[PDB]
């Protein structure tokens, strides 16, 4: 569920959130950093399981 | 995170690689719609 | 600094820069005293091609570090040429491949290091000792000149043997030698012959594409024999050198503690 929940955030944040007459601003990096997070949150359900 | 699934698999050096063709595009206007890329193949 | 093809031009550059103290306050330099600082130590800046070693203020020429076309890194100073990174781990992967067997295996600690610099490899037999030709001291030690400098250098010491030493040598070539009809000298000196002889050793000449012959002036007679690699162009791995800590931490160290382990 966290896996699903942090690639769908990762995904959803790559699109740009600024318009007009300046461009862009999405986190190139959201895909790095939800990868970091299920990674993260693997090794604390390897130690509760 | 490819350009229209451009992710080819290569063996080199007896060792398995990934390119992929990243398109980072930003658009803004200016009524006009500018827009700028910056393609980056990644190893 | 601004980047300049040779030393020369450094003489004049108009030279930036700033101090910085020990509580990390900072002052910029007057364009004199930046140009005291220059003309004293202006042979430490690196050109466009080559790159240098700096070195603590002083009030011959400096190490240097060469990035091979072949992918060994050196650093040179004057005749000596010393290895920094090794492709031993850039080769290892074919052997990983076919699994842990392979990896320790003996073929696997015979991967070739690339050579550096420019050279030609030559072996050396070292004559048995004998009292009569050599004296009661065994030591002997093999002397190299002509490169770089006319003053020798040393590049192997050892004690003579009733047997005789193969030794397989790396010598040095300038990028434009000092004299025409021999390229490098190499001269081998004992207890009972420390002093050296114009002709008195293998003189080595190179032609003008990468072959390596003896001059026939030159008298071999301290050599049982000499021979030029000229076929060679790479090393074994080298278990001395600087990565050595790391090849004895794997050949030897982490099959000894595994089994170690394993035993318990």
């Amino acid at each position: 569920a966290v896996q699903a929940s942090r690639l769908a955030g990762a995904a959803a944040d790559l699109v740009p959130n600024i318009f007009g007459f300046a461009g862009g601003g999405s986190r190139w990096g959201a895909i790095a950093e939800a990868t970091g997070y299920v990674m993260e949150f693997s090794a604390n359900v390897m130690n509760t399981e | 995170n490819p350009y229209k699934s451009t992710i080819r698999p290569v063996i080199y050096k007896s060792r398995l690689y990934l390119l992929w063709l990243e398109q980072k595009e930003i658009t803004w206007q200016t009524y006009q719609t500018e827009t700028d890329y910056r393609y980056e193949l990644k190893l | 600094y601004n980047q300049q093809d040779t030393l020369d031009s450094y003489k004049n550059a108009s030279m930036q820069g700033l101090y910085i103290f020990a509580d990390m306050a900072s002052k910029d330099m007057t364009p004199e005293q930046s140009n005291v600082y220059r003309d004293n130590s202006y042979q430490q800046f690196d050109t466009n091609n080559v790159r240098r070693v700096n070195n603590r203020y002083a009030e011959d020429n400096a190490l240097t570090l060469h990035h091979n076309e072949n992918g060994a890194q050196y650093m040179q100073w004057q005749s000596y040429r010393t290895r920094l990174n090794t492709l031993f781990a850039r080769q290892l992967v074919a052997r990983a491949t076919t699994g842990i067997d392979t990896i320790l295996s003996m073929e696997t600690q015979n991967i070739q290091e690339p050579q550096l610099g420019k050279g030609f490899y030559a072996t050396f037999v070292i004559p048995p000792y004998n009292l009569s030709t050599h004296g009661d001291e065994r030591w002997f030690k093999l002397y190299i000149k002509h490169v770089v400098d006319n003053n020798s250098h040393i590049i192997y010491s050892g004690q003579l043997t009733d047997t005789n030493i193969n030794i397989t040598l790396f010598i040095p070539l300038d990028d434009v030698p000092l004299n025409q009809d021999y390229h490098a000298k190499v001269y081998m000196t004992f207890k009972k012959s420390p002093s050296d002889g114009t002709w008195w050793g293998p003189h080595f000449v190179r032609d003008d594409k990468g072959i390596v012959t003896i001059n026939p002036k030159s008298i071999l007679t301290h050599f049982e024999s000499v021979n030029v690699l000229n076929n060679i162009s790479s090393e074994p791995m080298d278990f001395s050198g600087a990565n050595s800590l790391y090849f004895w931490e794997l050949f030897y160290y982490t099959p000894m503690l595994v089994a170690q382990r394993l035993l318990h």
